RNA sequence: AACGGUAUGUCGCGCAGCUACGCCGUCUGGGAUAAUGGCUGAAAGCCUCUUAAGCCAGAAGCCCAUCUAGAAAGUGAUGCACUACGAAUAAUGGUAACCCAAUGUAGAAGACAUUGUGUGAAC
RNA sequence: GGCUUGUGGCUGCUAAGAGAUCAAAUCAACGCAGCUUUUUGAUUCUUCGAUGUCGGCUCUUCCUAUCCUAGUGAUGUACAAGUUGCUAAGGGUCGGAUUGUUCACCCGUAUUAGGGAUCGUGAGCUGGGUUUAGACCGUCGUGAGCCAGGUUUGUUUUAUCC
RNA sequence: GUGCCGAAAUGUACUAUCACUGAUACCAUAAAGGGAGUCCAUGUAU
């Protein structure tokens, strides 16, 4: 089970990585869902939104696409587009997908990976302009991005006191490490770190 | 203020500034300023006049524009109806 | 009456500009083109007029 | 154009889908926005509809045709009894929405509340429920989660409900201590309490804490949370009339009278393409039954009820009691009430919650003087002749 | 005669119920935009709303606030019941329900609501 | 219905002048280039073991090439009333006389736009018109008979299936 | 044909592009006419 610490990144080129090793068999969490980042002007990413939102059945619009305003099934319905979800076996691999808008309790623990060429600074050049998941899900409505902000500021709160503990012990660790070398010899240190 | 014959009111004590009866109407204009930027008038010396100043000129300058903006007349040619608060000098608050 | 020496300001805003013949739009009294991009930035601009 | 005639939409599209509600008392959407500081202060209420009256007000409009004239205005009349806090509730704010942080109970409960969590109490022989009475887990468990309340959970909610109040049994006299009491019911039947939950809008969360658990386990009356001269939003279920037809639903025009099949109808159900019937269209179902908020409704007085003075005005130095001579459908109304000007929501004998309205008129009609000069009491079957059963002795009094 | 039948009796008035030709409510502030108007300011030692970066003002329109429906969004609170920093990217059995019996706050049937030793029903 | 756009409708580019004076406030020739499918043609691809054909009545939704309402710019814009450009389709856009009418035209009012959905809508209506068999008039034909020439009487079925 | 749906290089080397915009023959439309937007550029004068 990964988690994908998903803030710097593309949409479409974080889907596009992400349901590819859904279909090769594999549990995938991302987090901080508002923090991926679209091409355009705040202008320009809120227009093709609003776009979206005429496209309703006219006979009925319970029946009609959804409009999810949340960046969590933005970002869900942006992989569901990249995977046979009709199927049994994409809807096996859509399944174990999992979006999260700040990264919840649970998996503040895991190793959260990055992948590297979905990074908006390698796939975009510099001079253009980006926007937020976050900044255009609030204009469109989304409520709870206000709330999300100050959790984040909780949690990072947390974190940097788990970071100074975690100094401390690999700071007595190289101390430890450097009585350890003249044990075992002059010749025997440089095979550990040149090899021989 | 540039006007003839309808005279206008203010009103300020530092960060905020207010209007009354301009080219005639009882409502008021109101506008609020950023943090650092100083508004205040005094009709002795002054009169009929506003003075603005403040450190940086992004956050003055943007209030003379905003200020210009409320007088703005509709369905009346401006030519003839000229009226408003128009900026006179663009100084220095103490030249040393 | 108006004062005389306070007109300059009121007409440096409002009588002294330039205008479109397209557009229809503000301008500076020195100005070559048309900033609006329907139109296509159209460079034809008269001064506004005079009227009494 | 394509029409051939323009004309407004029949019926509204925002009230869909126009459909039963199986909610017993008007079930509130939102709160007003606290305003933070300030006191807590408790905002809805439950009051019952018992009927309706008309008064004769006098009014002080500026700069209107009616300055210094008197004006017949009719009024409905909620029967409000005093109200009981048992429970105390926090929502801590998530990304998903506000989700609760438990709910506190207080040291006892009254069987009202019982009755809430059972449909069949007659058959019912261990009645068990909420035994919460055992000492040891009840004291202890409390202060660890109003504990809790305090670290996370922003908003702070009361749990409350209506008092049925207790009596004794047919011919035992009452007011003696070896006659068994049991539960007599409204003036609609039951005695299972409608309990809500209610938001309090003071600022600080601790603060709130410190007076919803000065309210608890304590009655509330109407006098310290509405007063008169207050903007008040009505909430409550309408008045229930079954199926019906396309042109009384939505008031549509009937056809031709030289119709084939009849002219109780809509014709056209609509176009070839797009092939299908469409939302919009006026369609035969159910009407009435229907849950509404109303806004602006103003609270011309507020009751108390052996002097029985509440009927009468300043004027007049007669007393009158406010039920009309005869009592329609409904009861006497022998406690706190509120005069709310104009209609009200729903049927006689419907439980209405009140709210307090979210945000501020700005319009002369919302700060008017109230003055009353004089109030309607005539019996409503039909033509009322005498206001009072004194007036009658007095135009009438040798009879047989 | 009284009190009734029949002509689905005719006329007069008529609670209740529904109903309009009657009566009450329709408050109220944001955010980002479209046109467009401004500020600072280069390109172009001048000058320019940006035709460049940045900032402001901005529609009965769009999205929120309000109001209607609502967990096969198969959710939740309460009662009973069985393995790790962060930031940038021109950077650091026994209960319970339902049947049943009324009632109406309601109803085509289902359902919903309330009560079932109590003035609940009938008188 | 489709393709096509001559014809109809709508809009550019250019200016030769009207506009007192002054081409471009507003009109716009002689020309040239487009868009539209709300007119009518052209065609014969689909339907002749049948898609019920005109108008009105009733109800819905959609388009904008905006008349009004919201906001803005120009002017031969003093005021008022106007002419005109841009963004905007949320709301509003009507009572009647004659006519089968669509359209037109008058009287009257709260100032006043035009369109689409099988020329929306017949197991929703109506049947005035169009288009049978009765009958009359007029021209034409020796005659039977004919006539986008006129007039009058003339049957509008079924849902219980998905 | 080679981001993912979708089998196969988001390949290497070299030039342009900001626009509610562009994107692979037949093909599913766009013209005359404009633009100190940007890149490349012809001839002259200072």
């Amino acid at each position: 089970p990964i988690v994908i610490d998903a803030k710097g990144h593309i949409q479409g080129r974080l889907a596009a990585a992400v349901a590819k090793q859904l279909l090769k068999g594999r549990k995938v969490v991302v987090v901080r869902c508002e923090e991926i980042e679209l091409n355009g002007q705040h202008k320009f990413t809120v227009h093709t939104y609003e776009r979206f939102l005429n496209k309703t059945t006219n006979s009925n619009p319970r029946d009609g696409p959804f409009h999810q305003r949340a960046p969590h099934e933005i970002f869900a319905r942006a992989v569901r587009g990249m995977i046979p979800y009709k199927t049994h076996r994409g809807a096996d691999a859509f399944a174990n997908l999992q979006c999260y808008e700040g990264i919840p309790a649970k998996y503040v623990s895991y190793k959260r990976l990055v992948i590297p060429h979905a990074l908006r600074c390698v796939s975009i050049h510099t001079d253009r302009p980006t926007t937020k998941l976050g900044r255009l899900s609030t204009t469109m409505g989304w409520k709870y991005g206000n709330v999300v902000a100050q959790l984040e500021e909780q949690r990072k709160a947390e974190s940097a006191k788990y970071f100074e503990a975690k100094k401390a012990a690999q700071d007595k660790r190289a101390a430890a490490i450097e009585k350890v070398n003249k044990q075992l010899g002059a010749q025997a240190v440089k095979f550990l770190e040149t090899f021989q | 203020f540039v006007y003839s014959h309808i005279k206008h009111t203010c009103s300020e004590d530092g960060r905020t500034f207010d209007f009354n009866g301009f080219m005639g109407h009882k409502e008021h204009k109101i506008v609020t300023a950023p943090e650092g930027v100083r508004i205040w008038s005094n009709e002795s010396v002054a009169k009929d006049e506003i003075n603005i100043e403040g450190a940086n000129l992004e956050d003055v300058s943007l209030v003379c524009g905003q200020i210009h903006q409320l007088t703005k007349i509709k369905d009346k040619d401006l030519r003839k109806f000229l009226d408003g608060i128009y900026v006179q000098h663009i100084e220095h608050l103490k030249e040393e | 009456a108006y004062e005389p020496s306070l007109r300059i300001l009121a007409e440096k805003t409002n009588v002294k500009r330039s205008v479109c013949r397209k557009c229809y739009a503000r301008l500076s009294e020195r100005a070559q083109q048309c900033r609006h991009k329907q139109c296509g930035h159209c460079k034809s601009i008269r001064p506004k007029k005079a009227g009494k | 154009s394509h029409r051939k005639f323009n004309a407004p939409r029949r019926g509204s599209l925002g009230f869909l889908p126009r459909g039963r509600s199986h909610a017993v008392r008007g079930r509130v959407r939102s709160w007003p926005k606290d305003d933070a500081s300030q006191k807590p202060h408790l905002c809805a209420f439950i009051g019952y509809k018992a009927g309706m009256t008309h008064v004769l007000r006098d009014v002080v409009r500026p700069n209107s045709r009616l300055h210094k004239k008197e004006a017949c205005e009719p009024v409905t009349i909620l029967e409000t009894p005093p109200m009981f806090v048992v429970g105390i509730i926090g929502y801590k704010p998530t990304v998903e929405g506000l989700k609760p942080v438990t709910t506190v109970w207080a040291s006892y409960v009254n069987e009202e509340v019982k009755r809430n969590y059972y449909k069949n109490w007659y058959q019912s022989k261990a009645r068990k429920a909420f035994s919460c009475l055992s000492n040891g887990k009840a004291a202890e468990k409390r202060e660890k989660q109003l504990e809790e309340l305090q670290k996370e959970a922003t908003v702070i909610r009361v749990i409350a409900h209506t008092q049925s109040a207790k009596t004794t049994t047919r011919g035992v006299d009452a007011n003696e201590q070896g006659a068994k009491k049991v539960l007599k019911g409204n003036h609609l039947g039951q005695k299972k309490a409608h309990m809500i939950e209610i938001q309090i809008n003071g600022g600080d969360v601790a603060a709130k804490l410190n007076y919803a658990k000065s309210i608890l386990e304590k009655e509330i009356k109407v006098a310290d949370v509405f007063t008169e001269g207050e903007q008040i939003d009505t909430i409550g279920v309408g008045k229930g009339f079954g199926w019906e037809g396309v042109i009384h639903r939505y008031g549509t025009k009937r056809l031709q009278k030289k119709t084939h099949r009849g002219r109780r109808k809509v014709a056209c159900i609509g176009p070839w393409n797009p092939a299908r019937v469409l939302w919009s269209v006026a369609r035969y179902g159910q009407r009435g039954c229907h849950h509404r908020t109303e806004m602006n409704k103003r609270i011309y007085r507020i009751g108390a009820a052996k002097i029985n003075e509440g009927g009468s005005t300043s004027f007049d130095l007669t007393k009158k009691s406010i039920n009309p001579m005869g009592g329609p459908h409904y009861g006497l109304v022998k406690d706190d009430f509120l005069m709310i000007k104009g209609s009200v929501v729903g049927t006689v004998k419907r439980a209405i919650t009140l709210r307090k309205t979210i945000n501020i008129n700005t319009r002369r009609i919302a700060t008017e003087e109230i003055n009353l000069k004089w109030i309607d009491t005539a019996s409503k079957f039909g033509h009322g002749r005498f206001q009072t059963k004194e007036e009658r002795s007095k135009f009438l009094g040798k009879l047989k």
